[PDB]
C-alpha cells in the first residue's frame, strides 16, 4: 500500500453530500408530500474513523 | 427666560440607545427655536413698536 | 440541494470561526435554513459609520473564502447592509394573459434589473421571480435505453 | 443538436433524444398575483440616508421614458407605495401651522 | 386564492387591489410560508371609524379563524419596522456544553411547560421557531458499491445531479449571459419508491440500480437551526401581563432561569438587550435637570429662598395634562412627555 | 478567450448591477479591446473621499467576482485610483549601444 491510497480514501469517505428534495419545484399537479433528503455526514468518532 | 428653558430642555438631548435618536431630535428642534426667539424679540421688536 | 445539517456544517462554522477581531461588534447571529440558505446579521454599536464594519465584514469573508466547497462559492457569497424591510413595490402586469409568469419575470430582470441600482439612495434591490436560463430536463428512461 | 453519444452504428443521439431542453428559471420557489392575474413585483430597500420625495421622481420620469420599450399590453401597478402619506401628513401640518 | 377572492367580495368597498406572494413568508422561508399585502381606497372614500385599518383588520382575523387546517394572522405595519413591542422581550437559551440538539429541543419543552404555571405574570410565551419536520435519511453501502464497481463520487454526482439540479456553465441568449442548469424530469422525483428506478454504469458495462446497494428510512428534524454568539440557540418570544411591569417579570425571568439543567445557560437579543445596556438613568437625568434649574433660577434671581415659589409650580399643570389622558384613555409616550415638558415650560 | 461579442456581454452587462451601493455617483463606462484587455471607469461627484470609494468599488466587485466563471478568478484584476496626466516622463539610454 502506498500513502497516496490512504489520502484518496480519507477524502473519498469523508465527505459531504447534497441529495436534492423530494417533491422539490416544479411540482406535478396532485402532489401531497414535501421532504428533505439526506445522504451522508461526515464522521464524528475515532472508532468510526478506524 | 432662555436659559431656563435652555436647561429645561437640553438634558433629555443626552439621552443614549435607539430612543436617543428621536429624543434629541425633539430636544433640539425645540431648543433653537427657543435660543432664536429670545434673540429676535430681544432685537426686531422694539424698533417695530 | 443540501438540507439544514450540510449548510451548518459546511458553510457556516468555518465563516464563524474565521470571523475574530472585528471593532466595535454588539452581538450576531446565524440562521440555516433546509432549503439551502446560510444568513449571518452581525449588528452593530449605535453611531458606528457603517461602511468600514461592511469592509471589515468583506475582508474576513474573503479570508474564509477559499475554505468554502466549489458549488457555494460559484453561486456567490453575498455581503450588504441592511436596512428598512420595504419601502416600495412596483408590480408589472400584461393584460393579454397568454404567457406565463416567467416570461414576465425575465423580462423586468434583463431590463430593469441593471437600471434600479444607477438611482443614488437605493440600497439593494430584491426581484420576485426568475431570470431565464437554459433548462435540461432529464428522463432516465432514454439513459435507460442508450445506457 | 448537441453530441452525446454514437455508440457502434452511428446513432447520433444528440441532446434533444434523451433529454428535454427548454427556457425556464432557475428557481420556482416564488410565486406572485396581483388579483388572481400574473405579475413580477420589484422589492425597493432604502439607504441609510435618502431622499422620499426625491430619488423616486426620477423612478417615474425613467419609467415614462422607457414606456415606448414596451410590448403591448404591459403596465405597472403599486401595490405599496408609502410617499402619499408623508405627502398628506406635512400637507396638514403646515395647514394647522398657518 | 381564498383570502383574495374574500378580501374582493366581502370588501369591495374599502380594498382596492391585493398583492399576494408565494414562497417568502416572514417566518421561515419554505414552502408552507406565505405573505400578502393589501392596500386601500383613496382616504376620501372611507367615512367613519369602521373603515380604519384596526376596524379592518380585527373582522379578517375574526371572518378567518373558521378554517382549522391553516393558520393565518392579518395585521397593520408597525409604525417603526425595526424595533417594536416594547412590553415583550427576546429571550434566548444557549447551548455551552455540546449537549447536542434532542437536549436543547426538551430544555426549551420544560421551560415553557414550567413557564405556563404563571398564568398571571406571563401572557403569551411562544416559540417563534418550527418545530420538528419529517425527513428522509439514504444510506449508501460502500462495500456493496466497491463490489459491484461502482464508484462512490459518480453516485454522488448522479443522484445530486438528478434530484437537486447542477450549474454548469453559461451562454449568451440575446446579448446577455445567462445560467444553463441541469435535472432531473418533475413526475420522476416525487415518491420514494422511483428511488429504485435509477441506474448507474459500473466498469464492465453493467447497469445496477440504487436500491441494489442502498438502503432508506425516516427520521425527523429541524429545519431552521439558530446560532447565537457562536452557540447553538433556541430563541423564545414572550410578553408582560396587563398591569405588570416588564421588570416585575425579569426576577421572575431569571428565577426560572436559575433552575435550568446544566450546559443550559440564558442571553437576551434584540430591544431586551438594548433595555438592560441603557441602565436606570432617567431618575439620574430628571434629578440634574431639576438641580441646573435651580442653580440657574437663583442666579436670574438673588435670594435663595424666592426661586422655591417658581421652582413649586409644576403639579399645577401636571395634573391637567393627567386628568385629560385619564379621561381619553391615553398612553405614556414621547409626545405625551414632550407636552409635559413644554408645559411645565 | 472571448471575442468581441462574447467579452462585451460577459462583463459590463453582468457587473452593471454591482454599481449601487456607493452616493455621489455619476457614472460608469467600459472598454474593451482586440488585445483581450477590458477597462471599466467609474466616475463620482467632486467632493466623496477616494479611498472609500475605492475599498467599496471593491467590496462590491466582490460581489459579482464569484458570480463571474472561474475564469476571472485566474487572470487577476487591478482596480486603483487613476489620473489624467502623466506627473514625469525619466527615459534610460545607453551611449555605448552595446
Amino acid at each position: 500500500l502506498t500513502p497516496v491510497d490512504v489520502i484518496t480514501a480519507i477524502k473519498a469517505q469523508n465527505a459531504q453530500v447534497a441529495a436534492g428534495q423530494l417533491g422539490g419545484t416544479p411540482p406535478v399537479k396532485g402532489q401531497q408530500l414535501n421532504a428533505s433528503i439526506i445522504a451522508q455526514t461526515r464522521l464524528t468518532s475515532t472508532e468510526e474513523f478506524g | 427666560i432662555a436659559m431656563v428653558l435652555s436647561a429645561v430642555f437640553v438634558p433629555m438631548a443626552f439621552f443614549g440607545g435607539s430612543t436617543g435618536a428621536i429624543y434629541r431630535q425633539f430636544s433640539i428642534t425645540i431648543v433653537s427655536a427657543m435660543a432664536l426667539s429670545v434673540l429676535v424679540a430681544l432685537i426686531l421688536t422694539p424698533a417695530l413698536c | 440541494g443540501a438540507d439544514a445539517k450540510t449548510v451548518q456544517d459546511t458553510v457556516t462554522q468555518v465563516i464563524e470561526q474565521n470571523m475574530n477581531g472585528i471593532d466595535n461588534l454588539m452581538y450576531m447571529s446565524s440562521n440555516s435554513d433546509s432549503t439551502g440558505t446560510v444568513q449571518i446579521t452581525l449588528t452593530f454599536e449605535s453611531g458606528t459609520d457603517a461602511d468600514i464594519a461592511q469592509v471589515q465584514v468583506q475582508n474576513k469573508l474573503q479570508l474564509a473564502m477559499p475554505l468554502l466547497p466549489q458549488e457555494v462559492q460559484q453561486q456567490g457569497v453575498s455581503v450588504e447592509k441592511s436596512s428598512s424591510s420595504f419601502l416600495m413595490v412596483v408590480g408589472v402586469i400584461n393584460t393579454d394573459g397568454t404567457m406565463t409568469q416567467e416570461d414576465i419575470s425575465d423580462y423586468v430582470a434583463a431590463n430593469m434589473k441593471d437600471a434600479i441600482s444607477r438611482t443614488s439612495g437605493v440600497g439593494d434591490v430584491q426581484l420576485f421571480g426568475s431570470q431565464y436560463a437554459m433548462r435540461i430536463w432529464m428522463n432516465p428512461n432514454e439513459l435507460n435505453k442508450f445506457q | 443538436k448537441i453530441l452525446l453519444k454514437v455508440n457502434q452504428d452511428g446513432s447520433r443521439v444528440l441532446l434533444r433524444d434523451v433529454a428535454k431542453i427548454e427556457l425556464g428559471g432557475e428557481n420556482y420557489d416564488i410565486i406572485a398575483e396581483f388579483n388572481g392575474q400574473p405579475a413580477s413585483g420589484l422589492g425597493i430597500k432604502l439607504a441609510t440616508g435618502a431622499n422620499a420625495l426625491d430619488t423616486a421622481a426620477a423612478i417615474r420620469a425613467e419609467l415614462a421614458k422607457m414606456e415606448p420599450f414596451f410590448p403591448s399590453g404591459l403596465k405597472i401597478v403599486y401595490p405599496y407605495d408609502t410617499t402619499p402619506f408623508v405627502k398628506i401628513s406635512i400637507h396638514e401640518v403646515v395647514k394647522t401651522l398657518v | 386564492n381564498e383570502v383574495t377572492h374574500y378580501y374582493l367580495t366581502k370588501e369591495k368597498n374599502n380594498v382596492e387591489s391585493v398583492f399576494a406572494v408565494n414562497g417568502f413568508g416572514f417566518a421561515g422561508r419554505g414552502q408552507n410560508t406565505g405573505i400578502a399585502f393589501v392596500s386601500l381606497k383613496d382616504w376620501a372614500d372611507r367615512p367613519g371609524e369602521e373603515n380604519k385599518v384596526e376596524a379592518i383588520t380585527m373582522r379578517a382575523t375574526r371572518a378567518f379563524s373558521q378554517i382549522k387546517d391553516a393558520m393565518v394572522f392579518a395585521f397593520n405595519l408597525p409604525a417603526i419596522v425595526e424595533l417594536g413591542t416594547a412590553t415583550g422581550f427576546d429571550f434566548e437559551l444557549i447551548d455551552q456544553a455540546g449537549l447536542g440538539h434532542e437536549k436543547l429541543t426538551q430544555a426549551r419543552n420544560q421551560l415553557l411547560a414550567e413557564a405556563a404555571k404563571h398564568p398571571d405574570m406571563l401572557t403569551s410565551v411562544r416559540p417563534n421557531g418550527l418545530e420538528d419536520t419529517p425527513q428522509f435519511k439514504i444510506d449508501i453501502d460502500q462495500e456493496k458499491a466497491q463490489a459491484l464497481g461502482v464508484s462512490i463520487n459518480d453516485i454522488n454526482t448522479t443522484l445530486g445531479a438528478a434530484w437537486g439540479g447542477s450549474y454548469v456553465n453559461d451562454f449568451i441568449d440575446r446579448g446577455r449571459v445567462k445560467k444553463v442548469y441541469v435535472m432531473s424530469e418533475a413526475k420522476y422525483r416525487m415518491l420514494p419508491d422511483d428511488i429504485g428506478d435509477w441506474y448507474v454504469r459500473a466498469a464492465d458495462g453493467q447497469m445496477v440500480p440504487f436500491s441494489a446497494f442502498s438502503s432508506s428510512r425516516w427520521e425527523y428534524g429541524s429545519p431552521r437551526l439558530e446560532r447565537y454568539n457562536g452557540l447553538p440557540s433556541m430563541e423564545i418570544l414572550g410578553q408582560a401581563a396587563p398591569g405588570k411591569s416588564t421588570g416585575e417579570a425579569m426576577e421572575l425571568m431569571e428565577q426560572l432561569a436559575s433552575k435550568l439543567p446544566t450546559g443550559v445557560g440564558y442571553d437576551w437579543t434584540g430591544m431586551s438587550y438594548q433595555e438592560r445596556l441603557s441602565g436606570n438613568q432617567a431618575p439620574s437625568l430628571y434629578a440634574i435637570s431639576l438641580i441646573v434649574v435651580f442653580l440657574c433660577l437663583a442666579a436670574l434671581y438673588e435670594s435663595w429662598s424666592i426661586p422655591f415659589s417658581v421652582m413649586l409650580v409644576v403639579p399645577l399643570g401636571v395634573i391637567g395634562a393627567l386628568l385629560a389622558a385619564t379621561f381619553r384613555g391615553l398612553t405614556n409616550d414621547v409626545y405625551f412627555q414632550v407636552g409635559l415638558l413644554t408645559t411645565i415650560g
